[PDB]
């Protein structure tokens, strides 16, 4: 592979790791990412269904408030750079999606710590803020974006100058009992995403709609759609009846 | 075992990986309906 | 400030994620966006610093509904420069009665709604070869976003002192309460079916009365006993002569979930002692290692 | 056949269709239609068992607004004609019922063009209102009735001076696709005399006690009695809530 | 008017339904009732020509149930003739105050109620040969309807005032609501279980991979294999090594009777833009035939 | 095929016409419960 | 009264149950229990007799639970002996007042959730032959029912006077109308699930046309018999040629339960009637004895 | 047995009854009743084990109003008595828990008897009350006490001077028709129970409650508990809507 | 038939008795909360 490959492929992750931050070009989704890194290195096509079919499985991939989301963008820079520098155009994507999947997860620990990290920036910026310094707090926003795209810039370079099968290797000589402690711990996640919403918004006047949801969604001839219609048509019939003795 | 399921309608067989559109379709539905009724809390499901 | 300004806080709005640390998640970006506005309005040594200290409390919303908020904080402020004695009384107000509710429609809209149709049309093409499916996505995904959030913020600015008064109105508390009873309920429904805790100890392995199981040791033979056997079947009768009884058989004969909502209620008792979650989701994955280990899950 | 015996089955079905429209004597319902072809042509017992087999299949054959019947009065009196002159008077019944069923929904297109024809008669009813004439109306009122009493005094003759194995004959003579949809049609069209209930009663307060009840419908192990039994409860209760506030 | 002319009125309306046209079902029917009464009031030139023109709009109710009504409409009338200032004011007024009720009340007493029964009793006879059978229906049901028919006439003449007012009451209204409620509910579960939809293309056709099926060619032989194979399918696996997926499946995979309720709001769509039911009628067998052509249905 | 079904318990097999009581009684009270919940309103349904 | 004469009813008042009458349960044990009481107020020849009459009144409610209505029948009753012009007027209301929503806590709280979790505890070592269960249980049960008695008699003959008026309030409101609620339901839920009536008549016996049964005369023979018939029946076809319908069918037909339901509510009248609950027990037992004998049950 | 063995047992047998009445020491609870009669008799260890399985059994067995529980003390004495007297000391035991079940019905049956024969004896405490006899009360309620004492006094003693196998064999010659219309029978009874608390709890606003519980329980897939969740939460939401027009 | 069952988890075999305390603590449970739900009036009943 050219220097140059290796500069633009880098660029790439550094750009991809800043955009899984700020979220709005869409740098980081594998449907950009996976092709900008094959256009650089001449793996068009291949990419291009690497990044489609990446897409097509993280399509509901989205960090809602302290819940973050599987963090799509290392598995699409990282998995699309494996598929690049292991021969194996089209056939080898079987592969980068397979391990494309936990090094999400890795990417999601990397991310959560460094917007960890991220709580001495703004107590700087806090400190600089007191002293009427206005440059300086830019300045930490900028370093901050640099901390994230880094996240994901380092782990691509490093990967370049290791043998292709090296994270496939490593995640198969990994004990069966963690990977089924991670496949078990990894059901019970949501569960801490829900509670942070059930935090925002619980009043003891719709804890009884809560006990009615929990006890309904038992009955499995109830489809997820048909158990919103029926909360939105109990939310109408309560508002409907609150406002007729207020009133 | 050689056909894995990734969610959203995605197979990805030992040689191709294929998507079938009524499942993906279905999924997004189910997740937009769920996001919609929860504010877009739902959580990430393998549907 | 002229439209210049007001272009400029725009285009440096889309940065207003870039720090997000766990303890107040936006102010970093809602902070960086505002300095333009700021430097314009206050200018000798210490409005600054009040200005500073005001936009760098807690903030959090969808990041392309800042744009209006946003607006109304542009429309508010300059008022402070001029003088109208509203002084720290509705900038923090506006801020808090509008991250949540807007954060609760632009959540659905934008990561659940446009993008997978975006992402799901472009991957249709992508799966092909064609190139044109990235690019139609980026550019669709662009440009919507960019013309969203400059028409939002202008519409926040100019309409800055009709909306910041209409927010104690009968619509905003009725679709806040609706929507309250409608994520209660919704999930309520999802910490049952998606919150997957299987446990797999056996419990009790009591054998069956030689009057309830099929015992296939003096069955028909040949195309009767299928038949005789699909009978007993519906008659109730079990396949093994031996019962197995498990934990989840047991905890699903009080009522199904009840591990899901339990673990969700320690969850919100972990997060009000602020505990971040950081840490609660690194235990969760260490516990369910362990209830793995110990055969427990 | 006598032909005094033509002279009393065409009666029977002029009156049969009479009460078809009019509804009230009941000389359209198989119970007597059946019974009176079969009286005046001597084939008295087995057209007292078809009717009474045909009356039992035809307990909810009711006009509802623009909702209209199948029209049993046209099952009734063709398949009791083709009983009489087809010979086989107690074994011939299960052809009669076969055919029946068909011939009702002809009976129904029938009634259905002959209603939307009277739609000029009552325009002509306006006109001679306008004018002060009180027995013209009297008279199109009657022609009204006379129309729909021939309606199947028509078919009936018809059907008298051709084979037996006639109707029975043309309808097996079908393309199997024309009858598939015939069949697959029908169960759609109830849907329509749904719609016109809803259009009829539906506000914004009520959708919400639609909604419950079509994701309720969804339970296989609930009734329709038991859905009935909650729909009143909850309108009960919801009656009950109404006037807690507002007196 | 004496009990004479009554009597000719009651007799006189058993042909309420001789027109039924589909745009103003029962007027035609209504108008013919009331001719002797109109005769017998009005009798220059004119003041007939109105009563036929008030009796001649759109009136529709249980055949039977419209007596009760006639009556108030003879009471409210023949002050008119006499005078009492009350023109054009409630005659129109209770005649769409009853017609709606009524029916509602009506339509399940004697055609689901009265005349299912009479029909089984009869039958039951029938069947056996008896001509009792259906003589003791005609007779049943038509001394029923006729007294129905002039006790009611009778006792809405001579309460002609006394429930004219009375329709403006809690006990109406609270029945209507409730009624409205009821039928709303049962009409959605109606539409879910009744109409009948079902789609026939098949969508996907993915193999299922070699440890979900029960794949019948390495089985036991003999009282063993159908033990075996009924446990594995308690254990969730397929009988077929490949899955097919309908597009029925996906459509019940959002939520059942989904086509049914969009089919009904298209029908209600279609009659709100003034077209005949017939018409809507015809259209669905000729869709249903074509369906079948296509193989869509 | 010889056994048809027209609704309310009634068969007329290939030879003769039968009632079965239960089914019968059981599809009046149904429609009855309903033309009673909707009014009469609850349309044709073979039961 | 001084402490000793508390001490003395709260010991008599253990049996309070001692009588037991069907028409009057605890009037008896009540009266017994007061003795000492009126003894010491009343001592002439006529108010003993009058406070007899008031406290042979009826009376039921957990037996432990009588013991703070004792303190607060204690309390009111002493004041009549120094004079306080409350004289029948709420010595009688507080009983009534009491005695129901009392028992509707005590009898979950002693006879099912204490004894239950009690026993079990006590069981658990009795069932290996130690003596150390069965005292247990007793010691455990007996301390904490005499000290519940003698704390909540003491509670309310100090608090007389400030919760006899207080029972006329909210709180106490709103639990009577939450109880009766949730009773109604979960009763309604156990008349249906657990009132077990089950009819053995057969009431149609037709046969299925040949394209509705398996038909275990033609079918595959080894490994692809047991398939075929699994998919068949998956399919929905029958497993038996002819189909048996019997009464318990038609009666769920209409709606599970009706049975139940309908002998709770024959039940409800006799009780309305003045019949004694031990009658009708009897005659339920000779029903069923006699419904089996005839093959109705 | 000795003399003072039976002295004891008797004894022991009036103390129960009692109990089952007073409901205060619970000497009438197996755990209690099956070692008193086994500590005079010398089978501790075996009587414990008795006691243990039938209280085990006997955990939900609780007088509540009108509705008598199956008296635990009867069946308590009299399977202990005869696995006394009967040999096989722990082996013994299947026998006895067998045999307990249809007596304490019996019991239930003599206790029933017994609480209406206690009627005239209320009735002579008020005729004494009106005499102004605040002894003979006492005396009445004493005698009262002994009556049901003595009801299990007796079975226990008239047990004693008969063979082992008397109850056994009395329960196994006994027709089946009878036991199955016995059995049919009791699944019956517990409905009596429920109505005499509709009886005491039911106004024309709670009905509809009544309603949705009896529709809902045809659920099989909603637990006991889901549908007390559901009760909760339904009572929960109607106080609520209750007092927001009425203040 | 040697395997009888008496409720709350008792068999009482033909040589033993054995109780499985999970069935027993679910029926002692289901008993309680239905005590609580009904004010202690949900009857006698074979869990
Ligand atoms: O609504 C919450 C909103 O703020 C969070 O900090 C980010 O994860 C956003 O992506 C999210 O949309
Ligand atoms: O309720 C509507 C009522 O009026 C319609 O025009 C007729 O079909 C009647 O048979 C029906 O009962
Ligand atoms: O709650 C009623 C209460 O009084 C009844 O008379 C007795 O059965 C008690 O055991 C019961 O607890």
């Amino acid at each position: 592979m050219s220097v140059i490959s290796i500069i633009l492929v880098v660029l790439i992750a550094f750009l991809a790791g800043i955009e899984g931050i700020l979220d709005e070009f869409q740098f980081h989704q594998p449907l950009i990412a996976c092709t900008l890194i094959g256009l650089v290195t001449g793996n068009l096509t291949a990419c291009i269904i690497l990044g489609g079919t990446l897409q097509m499985i993280a399509l509901g991939w989205a960090n809602i408030g302290a819940a973050v989301a599987p963090d799509a963008a290392l598995a699409s820079v990282a998995s699309a750079i494996i598929l690049v520098l292991g021969g194996q155009g089209v056939a080898g994507i079987p592969s980068a999606i397979a391990i494309a999947i936990p090094l999400a997860v890795a990417g999601l620990f990397l991310t959560m710590i460094v917007r960890t990290l991220a709580v001495p920036i703004v107590h700087l910026m806090d400190r600089a803020a007191e002293k009427g310094n206005i440059r300086s707090v830019e300045w930490l926003h900028i370093s901050a974006i640099c901390m994230q795209g880094i996240r994901i810039a380092i782990p691509a370079a490093a990967l370049l100058f290791i043998p292709a099968d090296s994270v496939q290797s490593f995640l198969e000589a990994m004990p069966a009992w963690l990977t089924d402690g991670m496949a078990i711990g990894g059901g019970m996640v949501v569960a801490v995403g829900y509670a942070l919403v059930i935090n925002m918004m619980a009043t003891k006047e719709v804890w009884p709609f809560f006990v009615i949801g929990f006890v309904v969604a038992a009955i499995s001839q109830l489809t997820l759609i048909a158990i919103g219609a029926l909360g939105v048509a109990l939310a109408l019939i309560y508002l409907n009846l609150s406002k007729m003795g207020g009133g | 075992p050689h056909m894995k399921y990734y969610g959203n309608g995605v197979t990805c067989g030992k040689h191709s990986c294929s998507v079938d559109w009524g499942k993906a379709t279905t999924c997004i539905i189910n997740n937009g309906a769920m996001a919609w009724a929860t504010g877009g809390h739902q959580g990430n499901h393998k549907c | 400030l002229s439209k210049r300004d007001r272009l400029r806080v725009a285009w440096r709005s889309t940065f207003i994620q870039g720090s997000w640390n766990y303890e107040r998640m936006q102010n970093g970006g809602w902070a960086f966006s505002m300095i333009p506005a700021i430097k314009k309005l206050y200018k000798t040594k210490e409005d600054r610093s009040s200005a500073l200290k005001r936009h760098l409390e807690f903030f959090n919303t969808h990041p392309y509904i800042a744009s209006p908020i946003l607006g109304v904080t542009l429309a508010l402020e300059e008022e402070r420069a001029n003088g109208a004695e509203v002084d720290d009384v509705a900038i923090q107000g506006v801020k808090v009665g509008m991250m949540g509710p807007l954060a609760g429609v632009g959540d659905p809209v934008f990561w659940f709604t446009i993008r997978p149709m975006l992402g799901a049309l472009g991957a249709s093409l992508a799966l092909s070869g064609n190139i044109l499916g990235p690019i139609l996505f980026f550019v669709a995904w662009n440009v919507i976003r960019w013309g969203f959030m400059w028409y939002t913020q202008e519409f926040g600015y100019k309409a800055g002192s009709k909306i910041t008064d209409d927010l104690s109105g009968g619509l905003l508390q009725d679709i806040t309460k609706g929507a309250s009873i409608l994520g209660m309920f919704v999930l309520a429904a999802l910490v049952q079916r998606w919150v997957n805790i299987q446990f797999a100890p056996i419990i009790s392995k009591v054998k069956l009365d030689e009057g309830a199981y099929i015992d296939w040791s003096h069955l028909p033979q040949g195309a009767q006993g299928i038949k005789t056997a699909l009978q007993q079947q519906q008659a109730g009768l079990a396949l093994s002569e031996i019962k197995v009884t498990t934990l989840q058989n047991n905890l699903d004969n009080l009522i199904p979930g009840l591990a899901a909502v339990a673990l969700t209620f320690l969850c919100m008792w972990l997060l009000k002692k602020k505990i971040s979650p950081i840490i609660i989701i690194l235990g969760l994955f260490v516990v369910g290692i362990v209830g793995h280990l110990i055969g427990l899950l």
